[PDB]
């Protein structure tokens, strides 16, 4: 059975993925690398032919794919556009094709996020304070960081909007800490600047 | 253990073990060969005539229209009146004909004779309306007809009609011209006989014709090139008077 | 129903329904296949191979000499060492082969590749020894010999010897020429090398060689062009003493 | 008598008199035939099948590599993906096809479409890589690659590349040209378009070019021939005066 | 069964004859007429090719037939020579000829005849004058008008060279009337001058 | 069978030698001879191609050999190093080859040989002088004659060097006479200049 494996599957934009084949048949005649699911001649990103050797890109090529004799696909300067499906055309010796598929994800590089709250001087009694990390992007994951330290999970800690925005139902004065929130990719994460509170 | 039978028609034949025939008149001789259609026959392993008068003969051919031809290795014939001889040749043209290997022609009477290149997908076809090709790695794009070429690695683009290409790596870049090499290649004629130089002829002047120039029209080219014929020079006609007799008194 | 069974001659077989097998060592494997020669095969449906040697594989396919085959639809071979593939191609000379679709190729030692026409006669037909076509509707008139067509709809009349036509509507008017067009559309020639300006070489020179003219015989092009040289024309060799005191004073 | 049974292998079928079919999922059908690889056919009379995927149709075919098609009478295709249809055609090479009659070609690539001649051996046979012959007794010479031939008699010896040659008689004796002729026969080019003559154009020039010279560089010929302008010799430009008064007084 | 009918079967000198086909085959490849019984190459009048829609004549063409696409031939500026017959061959879609035939003649343009007298003044008691139509034309067929009313048959009426001759055995002065010959072809048919008997 | 037959079998040096050939086939398709009891492309003297009739000199041609049209080879100008086999390739109708052989020995013409004697005085009572024909030359047949008859063999007349030094045991004065010396091979045969004894 042929199968096709990304490596790795989620790549960062503008890095490499490389795509390996296992179980190829003994004898061949040729490779075909298509975009899709389907085998179309208007997809096909590159041809290899063993027989005279020779790799022709074909219509669906940008320049940033390159075959290899061991039949592995590797693309370079990876957008967000190439997210998809990718199968694998081989021709046997007796010229019956083989079909293989394979996909891979692709993540933009998620910089540096950062927090907002509308009210500024929490009243030391009890406050309804909300937190919320601005910089929306998709597809991510959030999560929240209190006095250096994972948040305990309480009815008292609300999330809204899924959970990016994290208000407070009743502040005290012994809540004073570092606010910092992460968003967070398979393939990248990095942190927020810790936001204090203002108490007297 | 191969068996003699009859088909799912009238007088139609299976000879071998895993054949099927299913027109009137046909016949499917060798191993797995599919003979579906009216006075069609498949012989050989795993052959398809699927088409009317269609025969299939060598192995895993493919006929599908009125009259389609595949002999050889992997050819598909799919076109009326269409011949696929060779190694892994698809004809899909009206009466159009490819004989070598892995060589595609959708243009209609059109035809190749040679060997392409078939990775996945056919990377050379003729797509041409009338045109041949003769040599290896050739394309002729869709639109651009009566154009033949004679020589390898010889791609025409849109556009590009009554063109003929010759030799290895030529480049055919307009229409109603003959190429006999490219911008960075260009081959000599030789052994051309001595043209007609005259008023009207059209013919291919030679190096002897141009290093003696005879037949030129020596008055024409006496007024191109101003020259002073010996005869005036040496009877003072055309000249001035006034002011020759300045310089030299 | 289809059966097995031996011909009316020695190791004479018959396979399918209504096949007649008569020659020694002959073979008929299909449905209405005759071959009556020895070792003569008639493989396919209604083939008849009528010569020794002979093989007709297909549709409707005939051979008749001591060496022919008839490969694909409707292909009539007769003709020693003959060879007829595609749809409707015949050959009746010695030794020459076809491959396309309704081609007749009566000369000896000739070909065609390339469509014709075939109404209820062949209207396209190589009458000439010794000559080859590639295209389509391309005529050579019977007595015209050692001629090469790479075009189409090149007609050659009688008495046109060692000629060569290229590309579509070619004309080809007299004996060893070599034509590139018609009266009507005339081709360049582009791509050309540089030619060999001399006494006695036979090139073809290009646009830049006659626009500079390097390499011109400098005392021939002198005296078909009366050049009063500036040699002279500084020194006052030859002229008239007589003659130019007179409007000289 | 004819009997229908399986061979030595799975899936083999011999069908006819003296019989051998010994690859899996391969038949042998008509009179001594021998189909020895997997999947390969051999139907006509004492054809030898010996490739793998390889079909030998007619009389006394040969084909021997991974995908060989020998078609017609006593063809032997020893080749990869090398095809042999006519009569007596060898094919040698990779890829490489050859159509006709009494033809080898045992070049990389390469192809052939004529007739040669076989007395005991081969005397005419394409041993380029990437060329391709079109005409009766044609040699290429091995190490000779890119050419291409359109005639007869046209023999291309060592050392002599992307070449091509047209016409009857025809001889190429360099690389990287065109010849259209002999030494003893030169053809004339007729029906060609008007050149371009200008600094860089590689055209060919037609008699009625060199006939008016229009277009030439009126500047440069007047070096090359040192001709005296009327806008001088009127003028009396450019003349020694020391001199001219010593003669005329 | 493959019918052609000629249309008209009798045409006048200079005029056009149409050559209809009846139950044509459904599939075709082409069609070809053929002057005379046979079909030779040599006799190819036209020729027409379904697959390519092209009509190309034939050698015995000489610029005056058309062949029409339901396998009708038309044949304009028809001359005494075309008299024949004529065979049509329909090439099926397997290429299996079938043949027919048809066939028309060709007539002159019959003009005023004239008839003379050998004896000017018949004997009115009685004489043996003979009338005849001199203009003679081939494979016409003649009617003599007295009275301006058919003859009446009796051997009194003698005929002679076919009937081309009227020859009166006994004439009487009651015989006296205008004597009118006609000449008719199966195409055409006008009359001669009436001509008289002298008595007294 | 196929049978060649060498026409002489031994020949002279720069004379000519015809191969025939019996029982040729009936139907054939040419001829080719070869250099050598095998049969291979490097060692074709010359090829006829009856179906054009067309003979083509071979790579092993020396332009001295033409082939008939019934098959005989002709080799003119022959040397010392032509003796060998030469086979003859005739292909049938069906193409089926059919091989034969033929051989024929190339000899040098001998000239006049000539005698020597160790000792020019034999002595008259007893002597054992020694007569040998010095011209040596290879693969030829050695004779004396003594008084213009064969010499009578008896173990008096002593041989040496095979039989190319005859040593006289005990010579006589009745043995004086002409002593002459024949060297003569298959093709040729001449004779030297008659040697007497000195006695008194
Ligand atoms: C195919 O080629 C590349 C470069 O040699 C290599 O990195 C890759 O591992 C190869 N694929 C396999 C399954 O080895
Ligand atoms: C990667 O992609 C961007 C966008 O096209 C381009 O500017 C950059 O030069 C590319 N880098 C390489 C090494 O190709
Ligand atoms: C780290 O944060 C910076 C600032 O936005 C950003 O440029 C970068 O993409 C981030 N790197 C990772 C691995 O998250
Ligand atoms: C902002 O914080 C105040 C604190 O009292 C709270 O009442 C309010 O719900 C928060 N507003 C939003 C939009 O979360
Ligand atoms: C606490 O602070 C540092 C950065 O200041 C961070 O790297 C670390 O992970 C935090 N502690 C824990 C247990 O995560
Ligand atoms: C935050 O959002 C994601 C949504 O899938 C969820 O999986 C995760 O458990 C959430 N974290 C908390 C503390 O609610
Ligand atoms: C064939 O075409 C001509 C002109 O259209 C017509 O006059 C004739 O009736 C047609 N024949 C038949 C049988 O319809
Ligand atoms: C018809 O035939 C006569 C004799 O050839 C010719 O004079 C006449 O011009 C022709 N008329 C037409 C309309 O073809
Ligand atoms: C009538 O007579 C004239 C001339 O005498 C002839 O031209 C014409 O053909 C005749 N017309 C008919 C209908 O007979
Ligand atoms: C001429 O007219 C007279 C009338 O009496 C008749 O006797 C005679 O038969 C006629 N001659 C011929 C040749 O009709
Ligand atoms: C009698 O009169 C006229 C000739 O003037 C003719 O047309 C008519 O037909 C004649 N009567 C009969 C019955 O023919
Ligand atoms: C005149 O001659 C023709 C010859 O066929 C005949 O048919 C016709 O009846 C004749 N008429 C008379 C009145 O005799
Ligand atoms: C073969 O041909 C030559 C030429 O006539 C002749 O000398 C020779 O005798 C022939 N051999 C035989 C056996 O006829
Ligand atoms: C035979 O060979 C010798 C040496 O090659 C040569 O001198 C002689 O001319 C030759 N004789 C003939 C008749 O060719
Ligand atoms: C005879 O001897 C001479 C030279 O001495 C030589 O040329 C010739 O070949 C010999 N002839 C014969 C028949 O031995
Ligand atoms: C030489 O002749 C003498 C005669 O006495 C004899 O003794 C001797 O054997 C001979 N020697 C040779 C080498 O012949
Ligand atoms: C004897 O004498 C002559 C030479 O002189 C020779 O030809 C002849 O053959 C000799 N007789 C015998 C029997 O040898
Ligand atoms: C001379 O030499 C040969 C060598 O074979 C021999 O046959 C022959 O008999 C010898 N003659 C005598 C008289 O010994």
């Amino acid at each position: 059975q042929l199968t096709t494996e990304s490596m790795p599957f989620n790549v960062a934009e503008g890095k490499e993925v490389l795509l390996l084949v296992h179980n190829l048949p003994q004898q061949l005649f040729g490779y075909s690398w298509y975009k899709g699911e389907r085998v179309d001649g208007n997809r096909q990103i590159v041809g290899y032919a063993i027989g005279t050797q020779q790799a022709t890109p074909g219509p669906a090529n940008s320049g940033r794919e390159t075959i290899y004799p061991n039949a592995s696909l590797l693309i370079q300067n990876v957008t967000q556009n190439d997210t998809g499906f990718y199968t694998l055309q081989v021709i046997k010796s007796d010229l019956v094709n083989e079909e293989a598929t394979g996909q891979f994800h692709v993540y933009p590089e998620l910089p540096k996020p950062s927090i907002s709250s509308n009210n500024s001087n929490p009243v030391e009694d009890k406050d309804a304070v909300a937190f919320t990390c601005e910089p929306e992007t998709q597809d991510t994951t959030y999560l929240w960081w209190i006095n250096n330290q994972s948040l305990p999970v309480s009815p008292r800690l609300q999330l809204s909007n899924g959970n990016r925005t994290l208000t407070l139902l009743s502040v005290t004065r012994n809540d004073t800490g570092p606010y910092e929130c992460e968003i967070q990719n398979p393939v990248s994460a990095n942190r927020s600047d810790p936001v204090t509170l203002n108490v007297t | 253990a191969p068996v003699i039978k009859a088909g799912t028609a009238t007088d139609s034949t299976e000879a071998g073990v895993d054949n099927v025939a299913n027109g009137v008149k046909s016949s499917a001789f060798g191993y797995d060969n599919k003979a579906i259609e009216k006075e069609s026959s498949a012989f050989g392993t795993g052959n398809r005539a699927t088409g009317e008068f269609s025969s299939a003969f060598g192995f895993h051919n493919i006929a599908s229209k009125i009259h389609s031809s595949a002999f050889g290795s992997n050819n598909a014939a799919d076109g009326v009146n269409s011949s696929a001889f060779g190694f892994k040749n698809t004809v899909s043209g009206f009466n159009s004909s490819a004989f070598g290997s892995q060589y595609q022609v959708t243009g209609n009477f059109s035809g190749a004779f040679g060997m392409g290149e078939f990775n996945g997908q056919y990377q050379y076809k003729n797509e041409g309306n009338n045109s041949y090709m003769i040599g290896n790695k050739n394309k002729i794009a869709s639109g651009s007809d009566d154009n033949f070429i004679l020589g390898n690695n010889v791609h025409i683009g849109g556009g590009i009609n009554n063109s003929v290409a010759l030799g290895n790596n030529s480049t055919v870049s307009a229409s109603n011209t003959v190429s006999v090499g490219s911008s960075t290649l260009k081959r000599k004629i030789v052994n051309v006989g001595d043209g007609a130089i005259s008023a009207n002829s059209s013919d291919a002047v030679t190096g002897r014709q141009l290093y003696s120039g005879n037949g030129i029209d020596t008055a024409a080219w006496q007024n191109k090139l101003n020259v002073t014929r010996k005869n005036d020079y040496k009877d003072a006609n055309d000249i001035d008077v006034n002011k020759w007799k300045a310089k030299l008194g």
